[PDB]
RNA sequence: CAGUAACGGCGAGUGAACAGGGAAGAGCCCAGCGCCGAAUCCCCGCCCCGCGGCGGGGCGCGGGAAAUGUGGCGUACGGAAG
RNA sequence: GGCGCGCCGGGCCCGGGUCUUCCCGGAGUCGGGUUGCUUGGGAAUGCAGCCCAAAGCGGGUGGUAAACUCCAUCUAAGGCU
RNA sequence: UAGUCUGGCACGGUGAAGAGACAUGAGAGGUGUAGAAUAAGUGGGAGGCCCGGGCCGCCGGUGAAAUACCACUACUCUGAUC
C-alpha cells in the first residue's frame, strides 16, 4: 500500500551507534522503583521524628504538555505505538516548538528505562553539571538527522513496493525487449 | 462586487531595515488586479479621499477673487484674469502650441462661480479638472491641494497604481495612508468581478512588501 | 495533554492518515470472528470519555454487525393483509446498528455490564463498534463508592431495556417541544395516560 | 403632553428599571481560545484537507466563486455553513499566496 | 424550606404573583448568603434564574433579610454554643411552624380620590391606541421608503 | 387547558402542549484543560482481635495492574494558582 | 429493632471576602439529501437505513419552504439520583 | 408486491501511452494617422546613471497620458514539473 508521510516518518528509525549512546545517557536518569521509593521514607524521621533530581518525564500526555511549554531537551519516541494516533503528532510539535526529537525501536525498551512493560515517549527535562557534554553531543548529531530534514520527511511516502516474483516477472518482461 | 475585507489592516511596518534615505522622494503604491474588459462599457475611476498629506508635483495655478493678493502669495498666487483665458480655447486648432503653461488649478470661494460661459466649462475635457477645497474653513486654504485626495487615471495596464506617503509622516502616520482609502475600494465598486489579486503595501526603497 | 490531538486528528477522517489507518484497520477487522476481545481499546481517548477507566475489571469487545435495513421475514414475500401492510423490502429497524452491536456483546458476556459504545470503521457489508463491558463482582469497582452503581440489580442488562445512550437514542425522549409523544416516562407510558378513561368515582 | 405606558404600539409592556450583569459561564461556550486555535492548525498540517475542499479550493483558484458555493454547499448541506467554509478556504488560499511571493 | 417571589409569565397571568422554585444566585450574593450554606440553614435555590429587573431582585433580598431575621439556629452541638446560633431563650421558645413559611400575599396598591387634571381629562386614549397600532404596524416600510428616498 | 390548536377519500373519525392550582420536592458526577516523584488500585503468605453482609490493624527487595494515565483538586451555577 | 448523653477505637488535619494572573470541554457526531415507518405536528414532530458530511465571537431552538438582518433562549453527541 | 432485468452512489486501489490547465519559476513578446523612432503602461519624471564630463534627453514635433528615472500584473507563442 502507497504509506503516508506521516506514518511512515516512523520508519527511518536512530541508527544503532547513536541509539547505545543515548540509552547510556538515559540510564542514568531512571524513575526511582516503587521499592527504591520506600528507603527515601526510611531517610525521613532523621529530621521529622527527630532538592529533587533530574528523571525521564514519561507518558505521552506528560511529554506533550513540556513540549509546548519549552521543557524538553530532547524528547524520545518509540516507532511502534499499536494505534499510531496516540504519537503521529510529536514529530510536528517538538518541530515547530524547536525541541530536538529522535525515533527508537522497540517501546519495550524504552518502557524497560522506567519500571513497566511499554512507554510511548521519553523526553529529557533536565541534566546534571558533569553530565551536559554527553546531552549536547547527542543533540547535535539527533536535530541535524530529523528536525532539519523536515521539509524532506514531510514529502516521502513509503510503502509501494511490489512482490518480489512480481518484479522477476517486469523485470524478464524488460530484457525480452532488449 | 466586493472581491476583498481587511481585519489585520495592519504590516506596513518593516520599513526603517528597508529605508535608509536622505534626499527628495515620494512613496507610491502598487496594487494589481485581474479579471477587467479594456473594450467594454466598464469604467474604474473615482477619487480616493486621504487629507494625511500626499504629495502630487505639477505647474501650479490659484485662481478666485478672494483677498487672494494677501494671503495667496505666500506661495505665489499668479492670477492672471478670467478674461485673459479666452486664448487657451480659441489657440486650440487653428494654432498648434501646448498653450498652458499650467497642470493643477483651484475652486475658489468668495466668487460662488468661476466663470459660467466657456472658459471654466472649457476645463471639462482637457483633463487636470478643477475641483479643490480651499473655501471658507481657511485651514491651509492652499496646500490642502498638494496635501489632498490621490488621483489615479483608468487606461491600456488595467491596473491601479496611486501615491501613499511623502519622506516625512512616520510609519504610524504613514500605516492612515491607506485607512480611509482601502474602505472606499469597496464603496464606489463597480461591476469589474473579482478585481483584487496583489495588495503589495510598498514602502519604495526596499522589497515589495504585500498585505493580503 | 495529548489527549485533545488524538480528539480532532480523528474528526480529520478524510485525511491522508485517517483514510489510511481506518482502510488497514478495517482489513484486519473482517480477518477475525464476528464477535471477539480486544486487549486494549482501539480509541484510549473515546473510551476516555464514554466512560472507560484502564483498571482491571473494564473488557473491550469488537461486534461487526452487518450493514443495510431490514426485510419483513415473510414466507415467499407475501403478507396476508390490506395493500398498506405489503411493505417486504424499503422497511428501517427502529433500533440502530451501534444498538444491535451493544446487544449481542451483553447477551454474550450475560456476566458483564455493557457501559458504552463506539465507531471504529465500517466496510460496504460491515460496521465494527468497541462496547465497553465492567465486571460487577470484582473488588477494584465492587470497593470504589463511584462506580458501585453498577453492581445494583436494577443496572441488569441495560442494552437490552435501552438505558444505554445508543439504546436511548432509539426511544425519541428529551425535554421541549418535539419530545411530546414520551411526556412521562416513555412512548407507551404517554399512549397509556392520554386511552385511559378516568372516571371519577362522584362525576 | 403626558404619555401613558400602553400596551400596543412600539415600545409597549410594563416599564421597569432593568439591571443588566455578566452573562452565565455557559453563554461563552463555542469560543476560539489560543491554547486550542494551536491543536487545530497543527492537525490541520498533520493531516492536510479532504477531497471536497481541494476540489471547492481549484474552483477558487480558476475564480468560479459561485460555483463553489454551490459545490460546497451540495457537499456540506445547508447555506450558511457552506459560507463560512468558503471564506475560511479563500483565507487558506490568500496565505499560500503570501507564501508564493514570500 | 422558603420559596422565592416570582410574577407568572404569557400577559393573562403576569398581573399574579406565585411561590418559585428557589432563590437565584445573584439574590443570595446581594443578600450575602453561600449558596451551599443557603440549602442547609433552610433556603430553596433555583441555579437557572435570572434577573431582568431589580425589583424583582430587591423584593426576594428583603424577603432573605426577613427569613434571617425571624431564623432560630440550633447549636450543631447542643451542649457548646458556636458564634452564628441562637440565644438559649429563643431555643426553648422555638417551635414547629405549620403550612407555607412567610406566606405570599397577592396585595395592590391604595389610589385616594384626586381631582381630573386639564390635561387628563382632554387626553384621547381611543385615538392613541389605534395610532399606536398603525405605527408599530406600518413602521417597517415606513423606514425602508425614507432610506429609498 | 380540551374534544381545544391541529391531522382527516377535510369523509367516518382522530387529536396534544404551554400558561394556571396542587401531590411530592433534592440534587449531583466524570472525561477534557491543567499541577502534585502513581501520591492510585487488585491478590497471595504469617500474626492478633474479630466480623452466618469477609472487615480493620501489623508484616514482607511477596506478586501483579497501571504513563496506551490510577488517585487527589475540579465541570458550564464558572474553575485553579498567587 | 431505633435514638441521645457520654466512656472508648479509628481516620481527616480541611474556611470565606476582594483584586491581579491563567483555563475552559464529549465527531462518522450535529447537519443536509433521499427512502421507509411514525406523529396532533401541517414544504415533513420523532425514529431508522444509505449517500454526502461540518463549525468554534460556534452550535441548537424560536410550529410555513427560502435570502439578508437585529433580538431572545439554552450548551447536544458521557454518567448517577 | 416477492423475484428478475437496467442505471447511479459506496466498499474501490496502483501504473504506463494520449489534451486544457492552473498552482508555479522562467525566457520570447507588442507596427494608429502621426513624431526622428513595432506607445504592452500606471503612481512617478527634469532628471538619474558610468567613467569632473557625459548619458538619455528638455522644448516643440503626433494625442486627454510619450520615450532616460524604483518595480509590478495582464494578454498571443514558448516552456521545466514533488
Amino acid at each position: 500500500l502507497k504509506v503516508p508521510p506521516a506514518i511512515n516518518q516512523f520508519t527511518q528509525v536512530l541508527d544503532r551507534q547513536t541509539a547505545t549512546q543515548l540509552l547510556k545517557l538515559a540510564h542514568k536518569y531512571r524513575p526511582e522503583t516503587k521499592q527504591e521509593k520506600k528507603q527515601r521514607l526510611l531517610a525521613r524521621a532523621e529530621k521529622k521524628a527527630a532538592k529533587r533530581p533530574p528523571v525521564l518525564r514519561a507518558g505521552v500526555n506528560t511529554v506533550t504538555t513540556l513540549v509546548e511549554n519549552k521543557k524538553a531537551q530532547l524528547v524520545v519516541i518509540a516507532h511502534d505505538v499499536d494505534p499510531i494516533e496516540l504519537v503521529v503528532f510529536l514529530p510536528a510539535l517538538c518541530r515547530k516548538m524547536g525541541v530536538p526529537y529522535c525515533i527508537l525501536k522497540g517501546k519495550a525498551r524504552l518502557c524497560r528505562l522506567v519500571h513497566r512493560k511499554t512507554c510511548t515517549t521519553v523526553a529529557f527535562t533536565q541534566v546534571n553539571s558533569e553530565d551536559k557534554g554527553a546531552l549536547a553531543k547527542l543533540v547535535e548529531a539527533i536535530r541535524t538527522n530529523y528536525n532539519d530534514r523536515y521539509d524532506e520527511i514531510r514529502r516521502h511516502w513509503g510503502g509501494n513496493v511490489l512482490g518480489p516474483k512480481s518484479v522477476a516477472r517486469i523485470a524478464k518482461l524488460e530484457k525480452a525487449k532488449a | 462586487s466586493r472581491d476583498t475585507l481587511y481585519e489585520a489592516v495592519r504590516e506596513v511596518l518593516h520599513g526603517n531595515q528597508r529605508k535608509r534615505r536622505k534626499f527628495l522622494e515620494t512613496v507610491e503604491l502598487q496594487i494589481s488586479l485581474k479579471n477587467y474588459d479594456p473594450q467594454k462599457d466598464k469604467r474604474f475611476s473615482g477619487t480616493v479621499r486621504l487629507k494625511s498629506t500626499p504629495r502630487p508635483k505639477f505647474s501650479v495655478c490659484v485662481l478666485g477673487d478672494q483677498q487672494h493678493c494677501d494671503e495667496a502669495k505666500a506661495v505665489d498666487i499668479p492670477h492672471m484674469d478670467i478674461e485673459a483665458l479666452k486664448k487657451l480655447n480659441k489657440n486650440k486648432k487653428l494654432v498648434k502650441k501646448l498653450a498652458k503653461k499650467y497642470d493643477a488649478f483651484l475652486a475658489s470661494e468668495s466668487l460662488i462661480k468661476q466663470i459660467p460661459r466657456i472658459l471654466g466649462p472649457g476645463l471639462n475635457k482637457a483633463g487636470k479638472f478643477p475641483s479643490l477645497l480651499t473655501h471658507n474653513e481657511n485651514m491651509v486654504a492652499k496646500v490642502d491641494e498638494v496635501k489632498s485626495t490621490i488621483k489615479f487615471q483608468m487606461k491600456k495596464v488595467l491596473c491601479l497604481a496611486v501615491a501613499v506617503g511623502h519622506v516625512k509622516m512616520t510609519d504610524d502616520e504613514l500605516v492612515y495612508n491607506i485607512h480611509l482609502a482601502v474602505n472606499f475600494l469597496v464603496s464606489l465598486l463597480k461591476k469589474n468581478w473579482q478585481n483584487v489579486r496583489a495588495l503589495y503595501i510598498k514602502s519604495t526603497m526596499g522589497k515589495p512588501q504585500r498585505l493580503y | 495533554g495529548a489527549y485533545k490531538y488524538i480528539q480532532e486528528l480523528w474528526r480529520k477522517k478524510q485525511s491522508d492518515v485517517m483514510r489510511f489507518l481506518l482502510r488497514v484497520r478495517c482489513w484486519q477487522y473482517r480477518q477475525l470472528s464476528a464477535l471477539h476481545r480486544a486487549p486494549r481499546p482501539t480509541r484510549p481517548d473515546k473510551a476516555r470519555r464514554l466512560g472507560y477507566k484502564a483498571k482491571q475489571g473494564y473488557v473491550i469487545y469488537r461486534i461487526r454487525v452487518r450493514r443495510g435495513g431490514r426485510k419483513r421475514p415473510v414466507p415467499k414475500g407475501a403478507t396476508y393483509g390490506k395493500p398498506v401492510h405489503h411493505g417486504v423490502n424499503q422497511l428501517k429497524f427502529a433500533r440502530s446498528l451501534q444498538s444491535v452491536a451493544e446487544e449481542r456483546a451483553g447477551r454474550h458476556c450475560g456476566a458483564l455490564r455493557v457501559l458504552n459504545s463506539y465507531w471504529v470503521g465500517e466496510d460496504s457489508t460491515y460496521k465494527f463498534f468497541e462496547v465497553i463491558l465492567i465486571d460487577p463482582f470484582h473488588k477494584a469497582i465492587r470497593r470504589n463508592p463511584d462506580t458501585q452503581w453498577i453492581t445494583k440489580p436494577v443496572h441488569k442488562h441495560r442494552e437490552m431495556r435501552g438505558l444505554t445512550s445508543a439504546g436511548r437514542k432509539s426511544r425519541g425522549l428529551g425535554k421541549g417541544h418535539k419530545f411530546h409523544h414520551t411526556i412521562g416516562g416513555s412512548r407507551r407510558a404517554a399512549w397509556r395516560r392520554r386511552n385511559t378513561l378516568q372516571l371519577h368515582r362522584y362525576r | 403632553a403626558l404619555r401613558y405606558p400602553m400596551a400596543v404600539g412600539l415600545n409597549k409592556g410594563h416599564k421597569v428599571t432593568k439591571n443588566v450583569s455578566k452573562p452565565r459561564h455557559s453563554r461563552r461556550r463555542g469560543r476560539l481560545t489560543k491554547h486550542t486555535k494551536f491543536v487545530r492548525d497543527m492537525i490541520r498540517e498533520v493531516c492536510g484537507f479532504a477531497p471536497y475542499e481541494r476540489r471547492a479550493m481549484e474552483l477558487l483558484k480558476v475564480s468560479k466563486d459561485k460555483r463553489a458555493l454551490k459545490f460546497i454547499k451540495k457537499r456540506v448541506g445547508t447555506h450558511i455553513r457552506a459560507k463560512r467554509k468558503r471564506e475560511e478556504l479563500s483565507s487558506v488560499l490568500a496565505a499560500m499566496r503570501k507564501a508564493a511571493a514570500k | 424550606p422558603i420559596r422565592p417571589i416570582v410574577r407568572c409569565p404569557t400577559v393573562r397571568y403576569h398581573t399574579k404573583v406565585r411561590a418559585g422554585r428557589g432563590f437565584s444566585l445573584e439574590e443570595l450574593r446581594v443578600a450575602g448568603i453561600h449558596k451551599k450554606v443557603a440549602r442547609t440553614i433552610g433556603i430553596s435555590v433555583d441555579p437557572r434564574r435570572r434577573n431582568k429587573s431589580t425589583e424583582s431582585l430587591q423584593a426576594n433580598v428583603q424577603r432573605l433579610k426577613e427569613y434571617r431575621s425571624k431564623l432560630v439556629l440550633f447549636p450543631r452541638k447542643p451542649s457548646a454554643p458556636k458564634k452564628g446560633d441562637s440565644s438559649a431563650e429563643e431555643l426553648k421558645l422555638a417551635t414547629q411552624l405549620t403550612g407555607p413559611v412567610m406566606p405570599i400575599r397577592n396585595v395592590f396598591k391604595k389610589e385616594k380620590a384626586r381631582v381630573i387634571t386639564e390635561e387628563e381629562k382632554n387626553f384621547k386614549a381611543f385615538a392613541s391606541l389605534r395610532m399606536a397600532r398603525a405605527n408599530a404596524r406600518l413602521f417597517g416600510i415606513r423606514a425602508k421608503r425614507a432610506k429609498e428616498a
